C-alpha cells in the first residue's frame, strides 16, 4: 500500500481555500495523518485518523475522505500555514509516507532592497574571496541576480540559496555569493549585483576595492 | 511538556556503524508504539522502523530498503529508543526523526552522513558593509564546511533584532550564510559545528 498525493505545488492568497488530496493503492480504512513541516524544523500533526483534529491545530485545517482517496481542505488560508504537507497511512506495513505539497503563500509582489559586502582580508590572505549580496524582502521568489566583475557578466561560479516564505510577511529573500581566486580579485576593480524582476530595471549595488 | 532528544548522529564512513538515541520525556514510555522516520537532504519523508509495546512483545516492521541492515530496539526502564544501523550505504545519508505512534510527538532529528570524505570544519568570515557606506545590516559567511547541519546563532547588544538563516549550498563541500537587519553597537555569530566546533567571530 503505496501513496500518491497531489498536488505537487500549490499557491493561493490568505484567505483562499485549498485542498490536497492523497490517494492510496488499496483500502487504508482512515488510517492516513497529515503532517505540517516548515523549512529546517520538524514535522508536526496537523489531522489523524482521516478526519479527527489534533490538539492545538486551529479548526480551520478541516480534514476529509474516506475509503481509498483522502483530502485535506484549509479554508481561511493564514499566512503562517507555508512549507509541505504529508499523507501517511497506518494500515498496513510498511507505514508508506506522502509525496508532498509546497503549499505558497501568493502575495502582492514586491522589489527586492539590495546589499552588496565586501569580502574580508581574513579570506584574502586565505588564498580565495567571495563577495556576497543579500536581497532581502521580495516577492516572487524567481529572480535573475547577474554578478558584474568590471562590466562583465560571471555567471560561471556562483551559489545562490532562498529563504523559506516569511511567516508574517510571506516575502522570499535570497543570497548570492560569487567566489573567485585572489588574483582575480585584484585584477578587477568594479564588482556590482544586479537583481532583475517586477520592474525591468535591476536594483543595483556596486562596489570597488578602493 | 512532551520531549524528545535526538543524540549520537554524523559523520559514518560506508560499510559502517552508528547506533542513535531517542532520549524521551514528559510521557509515559512503555505505553507508547515507537517509530522511526527519515529525510533524505532535499527529498520528502521516509518511514524506516517501529517498535511495539511489551504488552504485544515487542513486535518491530522494518521497511524493505533496510530490511536485514537495521536493528532498532527500546529500553523501557532509561525510556530510550534506540535504533542500530549496520552495513551503512551512501543512500542512507539522511536526518532521522524519532516519533511516537501515528507522529503525535515528533524530535529535534539527527543528521546522519555516510561518506568517504571526512569532516572539514567550517571557516567563518566576517561580512560588514566598506566604511563610508555605513547600512542597516550585516551579515556573517560559513564557507568549506562539512558535514551538516552547522549551528549558526546570533547574539547582540541592541535588544530588537532581525536574523534570518539561508540554505546551505552545497552537496561536498557545503556553505552558508546569515544576515542581520539592524533595528532598534555590536554583534557576534556563534557557529557550531556538530564535531565540536565552539566557534565564533565578531563584527563591530
Amino acid at each position: 500500500i503505496q501513496m500518491t498525493q497531489s498536488p505537487a505545488s500549490l499557491s493561493a492568497s490568505v484567505g483562499e481555500t485549498v485542498t490536497i488530496t492523497c490517494r492510496a493503492s488499496g483500502n487504508i480504512h482512515n488510517y492516513l495523518a497529515w503532517f505540517q513541516q516548515k523549512q529546517g524544523k520538524s514535522p508536526q500533526l496537523l489531522v489523524y485518523n482521516a478526519k479527527t483534529l489534533a490538539d492545538g491545530v486551529p479548526s480551520r485545517f478541516s480534514g476529509s475522505g474516506s475509503g481509498t482517496q483522502y483530502s485535506l481542505k484549509i479554508n481561511s488560508l493564514q499566512p503562517e500555514d507555508f512549507g509541505s504537507y504529508y499523507c501517511q497511512h497506518f494500515w498496513s506495513t510498511p507505514y508508506t509516507f506522502g509525496g508532498g505539497t509546497k503549499l505558497e503563500i501568493k502575495r502582492a509582489d514586491a522589489a527586492p532592497t539590495v546589499s552588496i559586502f565586501p569580502p574580508s582580508s581574513e579570506q584574502l590572505t586565505s588564498g580565495g574571496a567571495s563577495v556576497v549580496c543579500f536581497l532581502n524582502n521580495f516577492y516572487p521568489k524567481d529572480i535573475n541576480v547577474k554578478w558584474k566583475i568590471d562590466g562583465s557578466e560571471r555567471q560561471n561560479g556562483v551559489l545562490n540559496s532562498w529563504t523559506d516564505q516569511d511567516s508574517k510577511d510571506s516575502t522570499y529573500s535570497m543570497s548570492s555569493t560569487l567566489t573567485l581566486t585572489k588574483d582575480e580579485y585584484e585584477r578587477h576593480n568594479s564588482y556590482t549585483c544586479e537583481a532583475t524582476h517586477k520592474t525591468s530595471t535591476s536594483p543595483i549595488v556596486k562596489s570597488f576595492n578602493r | 511538556e512532551v520531549q524528545l532528544v535526538e543524540s549520537g548522529g554524523g559523520l559514518v564512513q560506508p560499510k559502517g556503524s552508528l547506533k542513535l538515541s531517542c532520549a524521551a520525556s514528559g510521557f509515559t514510555f512503555n505505553t507508547y508504539a515507537m517509530n522511526w522516520v527519515r529525510q533524505a537532504p532535499g527529498k520528502g519523508l521516509e518511514w524506516v522502523a517501529r517498535i511495539r509495546t511489551k504488552t504485544n512483545n515487542y513486535v518491530t516492521y522494518y521497511a524493505d530498503s533496510v530490511k536485514d541492515r537495521f536493528t532498532i530496539s527500546r529500553d523501557d526502564s532509561q525510556s530510550m529508543l534506540y535504533l542500530q544501523m549496520n552495513n551503512l550505504k551512501t543512500e542512507d545519508t539522511a536526518m532521522y526523526y524519532c516519533v511516537r505512534h501515528v507522529g503525535d510527538y515528533w524530535g529535534q532529528g539527527t543528521s546522519v552522513t555516510v561518506s568517504s570524505a571526512s569532516i572539514r570544519n567550517p571557516q567563518l568570515y566576517p561580512l560588514k558593509p566598506c566604511k563610508g557606506t555605513a547600512s542597516m545590516t550585516l551579515g556573517c559567511l560559513v564557507k568549506d564546511y562539512f558535514p551538516g547541519p552547522v549551528t549558526v546563532t546570533w547574539y547582540s547588544d541592541s535588544l530588537n533584532m532581525s536574523t534570518v538563516n539561508f540554505p546551505a549550498l552545497g552537496s561536498e563541500l557545503k556553505v552558508t550564510t546569515s544576515q542581520v537587519t539592524s533595528w532598534g553597537k555590536n554583534f557576534t555569530c556563534h557557529v557550531t559545528h556538530p564535531p565540536s566546533f565552539n566557534e565564533s567571530r565578531t563584527i563591530l
